[PDB]
């Protein structure tokens, strides 16, 4: 760090963020060069596909839940101005 | 007798010709699990058996088929699994066997000896200090 | 009392999953390929477009 | 006709399709005959509307059996073009299903309108 | 004698399928509708179910596999071994399966709920399914004869 | 019962019969509903405005 | 108010709609040269008058009220000729009436234009409206699903060839219809035809000139060359 | 008086697309079906 | 790479093979069998099987005896097209095209395609007569023989008109009519070439119903699409576009309007000019000129359909009168008012009758 | 028209195809002791029963 050269050039510098300083980064700055964590902007059409799948799972769970609920409420009745 | 033919022009091999059509192994997670088990089969037989040190960096063979031990005509009284004993995956079988108690005890032991004094101990010293 | 507690938890389960079903349908609305009314924005504006899906 | 519990009263049908437009803006709504059947089999069915204008009646005469077995209100209203064009789909709809929610003014209106179908009953 | 028994048994069932549901047997196949009623339990039972569910009869193990793991959902049921889907390719096969299922729903509700004055011919009883057969055959030929995708044709210089 | 009013706020207040099977009834929500008695069906509705005599907007 | 009104083609009668909806529209016919109440027509609906127009004679006329109810009404009988339903229109907003060589007893005009608050355009032939008896449920000569929102203004050509119609919520909702083929003209207007959020459409007298006006204060003009 | 007939090219090409090039109805009856699709009669 | 593109142009222009592998490849490109046998095929047994098919075909139809003399001989064994001069090759090419027009009817059959196999594997017809062979199998666009032809054509040899199959030659699949006709719409020259082939067929009297039915569908949807764009809305533009259209369709439509020997192509010309009338807002003089050539050219088997055409023509005419010889031949029409009532049962013949009585 | 005969008949079709094929392989092994080339060349089981008849 005392023998850097300021005008290096790479290709990483075309494809990573930079550390920078507190000046532009803020409270939250060590001089780490971040990367990804793994996930990206996942574009819309695939997201719709995800949503449909999640819908299917949730509806089917509502199915099993309602069957269970009706059975349990029935059994709750069978456990426990009406007569004229 | 002679007709017009069909033209049908539209990587590594997939069924090995010189081993009677063993297909390329599909990568499914339970299969991966079984492979990990058979590599680490040493520690499974904790104490009583030892094994040939099969050591490649990878462990997945390119060609393998999950199968079934069929039958012993000369012996089926005790070399036959019971109906409850039969399992889908080898990992669930070695689960459903005994001695997983001894596994868990060894687990708590090794876990403690890697939690010897690394950070929790330093924190408690720090409490004995700051008090 | 025990069965009643079980029914209370079960009805909570039904209500939560139902609200989830509502959320998923309205999400399909918000990201649908054309315009379509429905739900709110984050500011609470209940969406309304009289335009019809042709 | 088999179309027995029939609502052809113009005041009632106009209130009904107004509520349907409310349901198509509030997305509490399943459109298409298979969707209606899905709604009632899944038991989210609060109310079921079908139009009389079906070219065969027997293609939609399967539901009111299920409505009977599942204790729900349902009603016949005149025209498929009417039912579609109020839903805002611009096609021929012969079956719409409007489901309940936890709390809504739309829910209150649905309870009112099922009270009105119960009155016709 | 067993095989001849199966043969005449199939002939019997063909007569009976023609009897039970003219739309269904004229559309999709007698043994096909036989599989459907077999899963159904009864004909009113099958006519209770919506059309996409008709499309996903039978394969329910794969269905709930996929629904439990958010996999891709399976595309059809006994409809594959039905005939009319046999002539397509891939996505074509899927689209004809869906639309075929919709008309199957309509036709089976027709056969189980349209009353007839009993001086009603089989052809006026099954004209619904014949309508479906013609319209879906034209649908098949159009979806198959989707024109392919053109391109910039090069010379020997690529020109 | 032939038919009841769709609304819960309509009172049937005056009866007459134009034909053997066509019944005309004046009714509280400013209407005169025309029914046919055979299948209890509804021929028509006639309307009456507000009383532009002031409030009480039911005729 | 004095909001809606129509003047007869013979310039004789002025009809003014009423601010009393309450179950059915009503309106007053006026002798124009004397400016006097001469008649009243009232139909039973849900929210009063949507639109209305005389026939080609100037003796009878048509009300369309909301929920799509159209009523023909002649003066010599001084009553409603009859009622029918614009097919499946859940609520109308605009109507117009034009044409020649139609039913002379219904005013000799050929075509009726119905624009509904969904945004569908129902066009019918009054010679097909006949059964003096009336089809309670007429069939569409031509139904038009080429604009999404409710149509704002529609108008007939004088000659009985062209039908201009537009909605105002969208940018430049305006298409054009040829009679009696009853289809759109698929080559006008472009996206970059500078109409505006259309509000007013007038054919010329001689049917050579189109005038349109948006909601901004900029009217523009076209030559209709045949 | 008259004008031109609008018609779906989908209708026309389907009218030819009911069958392959050979094994067709005879040319006169096909032509009749064409002209009848192209009739301006009410 | 300038000289590289120039040598590439030459390599396109190259015809006879000049290194051993290229020789083997073009030698093995065949029709009936597979290339692995085709490479170890020699002319002799090839001549045997194709001659068996050729004798079957000449037993079916008489008119194959000229190429029994000139193109299916023991000398037709040895003759290699590449070794003779351009006028010899021109005469040979004419013999080819004449046989192709001769053979175009019986296309879907095994002995005929055996003959085709001799054409390729001896005379390199797939390379030397790509256009005429391609057109003459073009009306069979859903059969695997056509698929195999598409398999073994050379791509840079396919005509500029014909370069539409390139997606299909990348992916072997029989292309459909919609594709061919869409190229006919926004590619006039395909229509030009197929028109030229089929008119040569009827001029050599070797027309056949599959051919003419294909050609009817082709012209009808083609000119339909042509007007379906050519309507622009701009005034002189639509006039000039109709001009250019007329220039394109001129020769073929006149030859088919007065093709006296072939009633089927008369009916097809009736079809194309009828759609030309009813759709396109053509001018009355051009319309009456169509009327006049149809009048000049009909027959009695074509009589009633031509009457339908005149109903169309005068019905879309704007003036009220007919020009002479039309009325002359309608006097020559045998059963006038009976046929006219039969057609007005579905066709609205009123302007035709009015122009008649005026004349 | 009733469905109980239908459900029973299709169950018959399933089990008949089952035991059909198993007796097919069974008689293939049965006569293959006297003549294996029949199972080697002709795989179609109805014709197999036909020819052993």
């Amino acid at each position: 760090a005392a023998e850097r050269n300021e005008d290096e050039f790479y290709f990483g510098m075309m494809s990573r963020k930079g550390p920078g300083s507190a000046l532009t980064r803020g409270k939250g700055f060590t001089g780490t060069v971040d990367g990804d964590r793994g996930n990206k902007a996942l574009s819309v059409e695939t997201v719709r596909l995800l949503k449909t799948q999640d819908l299917g799972y949730v509806r089917t769970m509502r199915n099993i839940a309602a069957k269970e609920l009706k059975e349990l409420e029935e059994r709750y009745v069978l456990a426990g101005p009406k007569k004229i | 007798e002679l007709s017009v033919r069909v033209p049908q022009l539209p990587g590594p091999p997939d069924t090995l010709s010189d081993w009677y059509n063993i297909p390329r192994t599909n990568l499914t997670p339970e299969l991966k699990r079984d492979l990990q088990l058979l590599r680490m089969r040493d520690v499974v037989a904790m104490g009583k058996q030892f094994f040939k040190k099969d050591n490649r960096k990878d462990f997945v063979p390119e060609y393998c088929q999950v199968g079934t031990i069929i039958a012993g005509a000369t012996d089926g009284v005790s070399g036959r699994l019971t109906r409850k004993e039969r399992k889908r995956t080898i990992v669930e079988e070695v689960l459903s066997s005994d001695s997983v108690s001894k596994y868990k005890r060894k687990y708590h032991e090794i876990q403690e000896h890697k939690k010897s004094g690394r950070k929790g101990y330093y924190k408690k010293l720090m409490a004995a200090r700051k008090r | 009392e025990k069965l009643a507690r079980k029914v209370k938890a079960a009805r909570k389960k039904l209500k939560a999953l139902a609200d989830a079903e509502y959320e998923l349908e309205l999400q399909q609305a918000k990201m649908a390929k054309t315009a379509t009314s429905g739900g709110f924005t984050k500011s609470g504006r209940r969406i309304k477009v009289r335009e019809r899906k042709r | 006709s088999a179309a027995w519990p029939k609502a052809e009263d113009p005041a009632l049908v106009q209130e009904l399709l107004d509520c349907v437009q409310q349901a198509s803006h509030y997305r509490q709504l399943k459109k298409g005959a298979n969707e209606t059947t899905k709604s009632v089999n899944r038991g989210t069915s609060e109310l079921v509307i079908l139009a009389a204008d079906t070219q065969p009646l027997s293609i939609v005469l399967h539901i009111p059996l299920i409505c009977e077995e599942k204790n729900v209100p349902y009603v016949y209203v005149p025209s498929k073009v009417a039912l579609g064009r109020a839903c805002g789909v611009s096609r021929a709809v012969i079956a719409v299903s409007l489901t309940s929610n936890e709390a809504s003014d739309l829910n209150s209106k649905i309870r009112a309108l099922r009270d009105k179908v119960e009155r016709l009953a | 004698e067993r095989s001849e028994y199966r043969r005449q048994l199939a002939e019997y069932l063909q007569n009976r399928m023609k009897a039970i549901s003219p739309n269904m047997t004229e559309l999709i196949g007698a043994l096909v509708g036989a599989r459907l009623i077999a899963h159904s339990g009864s004909l009113v039972n099958l006519a209770k179910n919506p059309g996409s569910t008709i499309q996903i009869l039978g394969a329910e193990k794969a269905l709930f596999r996929a629904l439990k793991t958010k996999h891709a959902t399976p595309k059809y049921g006994i409809i594959y071994h039905a005939s009319l889907v046999g002539q397509a390719s891939g996505p074509n096969k899927g689209k004809i399966a869906r639309q075929l299922a919709a008309k199957i729903a309509l036709s089976v509700r027709t056969d189980a709920f349209e009353d007839f004055p009993e001086n009603a011919d089989d052809e006026t009883r099954a004209a619904v399914g014949i309508q479906a057969r013609a319209k879906l055959e034209n649908n098949l030929r159009l979806l198959e004869g989707k024109p392919l995708n053109k391109g910039v044709a090069l010379g020997p210089n690529g020109i | 019962t032939l038919t009841r009013t769709p609304s819960k706020k309509t009172k049937f207040v005056s009866i007459a019969f134009q034909s053997h099977n066509i019944v005309i009834v004046g009714c509280s929500n400013s209407t005169i509903c025309a029914y046919d008695v055979r299948t209890g069906t509804m021929l028509r509705q006639m309307t009456l405005g507000t009383d532009l005599t002031g409030g009480s907007k039911n005729i | 108010t004095m909001e809606r009104f129509r003047v007869s083609p013979c310039g004789r009668y002025m009809a003014l709609v009423a601010s009393d909806k309450k179950g059915g529209g009503m309106l007053n016919i006026i002798n124009v040269g004397t400016m006097q109440w001469i008649a009243q027509a009232r139909i039973d609906g849900r929210h009063g008058v949507a639109d209305f127009a005389w026939w080609s004679d100037g003796n009878g006329l048509t009300i369309a009220g909301r929920d799509g109810q159209v009523t023909e009404w002649s003066m010599i009988t001084r009553r409603t000729v009859g009622i029918w339903r614009d097919e499946g229109s859940i609520g109308g907003t605009v109507m117009a009436l034009g044409g020649r060589n139609g039913p002379a007893e219904l005013g000799g005009d050929r075509w009726v234009a119905i624009g509904s608050n969904s945004g569908i355009l129902n066009v019918y032939d009054r010679n097909d409206l006949i059964e003096i008896r009336i089809k309670k449920y007429p069939t569409p000569t031509r139904v038009f699903e080429q604009l999404t929102t409710s149509i704002s203004v529609v108008a007939f050509s004088p000659d009985g060839q062209l039908l201009a119609f537009g909605s105002q919520h969208k940018k430049d909702a305006l298409r054009l219809v040829h009679l009696p083929s009853c289809t759109v003209y698929r080559n006008w207007p472009t996206e970059q035809t500078p109409l505006g959020r259309v509000t007013a459409i007038a054919f010329s007298s001689k049917s050579d000139v189109l005038a349109v006006g948006n909601d901004v204060g900029r009217v523009r003009l076209w030559e209709i060359r045949g | 008086d008259t004008h031109a007939v609008v018609v779906a090219p989908q209708r026309l090409a389907e009218i030819f697309n009911a069958a392959p090039a050979f094994a067709m109805p005879p040319i006169e009856d096909v032509f009749y079906q064409v002209a009848s699709l192209f009739s301006t009669k009410p | 790479s300038s000289l590289a593109q120039q040598l590439a142009q030459i390599a396109a222009n190259s015809r006879s093979s000049f290194n051993v592998k290229a020789l083997k490849a073009s030698h093995s490109k065949s029709l009936i069998w597979e290339p692995r046998v085709a490479v170890s095929q020699t002319f002799a047994e090839i001549y045997s099987q194709c001659y068996e098919g050729f004798k079957e075909l000449c037993h079916l139809d008489s008119r194959f005896v000229p190429f029994d003399a000139t193109l299916f001989s023991a000398q037709s064994q040895e003759v290699d097209r590449t070794q003779m001069t351009a006028e010899e090759n021109a005469a040979l090419d004419k013999r080819v095209d004449s046989f192709l027009h001769l053979v175009g009817s019986r296309l879907r059959l095994m002995p005929a395609i055996k003959a085709v196999e001799w054409l390729i594997r001896r005379f390199r017809i797939h390379e030397f007569n790509t256009g005429t062979l391609l057109a003459t199998f073009l009306p069979y666009h859903t059969i695997p023989a056509f698929v195999t032809l598409l398999s073994i054509l050379p791509v840079q040899r396919i005509p500029i008109e014909y370069r539409f199959l390139d997606p299909y030659i990348k992916s072997l699949t029989p292309p459909p009519r919609a594709a061919i006709v869409q190229q006919a719409t926004n590619r006039p020259d395909l229509l030009s070439a197929i028109s030229r082939y089929t008119l040569d067929s009827c001029r050599a009297k070797q027309e056949y119903p599959g051919l003419i039915s294909f050609w009817g569908g082709i012209m009808a949807e083609a000119v339909n699409g042509m007007i379906d764009k050519m309507r622009s809305g701009r005034r002189a533009i639509q006039l000039e576009n109709d001009h250019l259209l007329l220039q394109q369709i001129g020769p073929v439509l006149s030859e088919a309007m007065v093709m006296k020997d072939v009633p089927g192509i008369q009916i097809a010309s009736y079809m194309v000019v009828a759609i030309l009338a009813a759709k396109g807002s053509l001018n009355d003089n051009i319309l009456t000129a169509f009327m006049e050539q149809l009048v000049h050219g009909w027959t009695v088997d074509t009589l009633r359909p031509g009457l339908v055409c005149l109903t169309m023509l005068a019905q879309h005419r704007s003036a009220k009168q007919l020009s002479g010889r039309v009325a002359k031949a309608v006097i020559k029409v045998p059963d006038l008012v009976s046929s006219l009532r039969d057609i007005s049962k579905e066709h609205q013949v009123d302007k035709l009758a009015n122009g008649l009585v005026l004349a | 028209k009733v469905d109980v005969m239908i459900v029973h008949a299709v169950a018959l079709l399933d089990e008949l195809d089952k035991e059909l094929n198993v007796m097919a392989m069974r008689v293939k092994e049965w006569y293959g002791w006297h003549f294996p080339e029949l199972g080697k060349i002709l795989p179609d089981n109805l014709s197999y029963a036909r020819v052993v008849l």
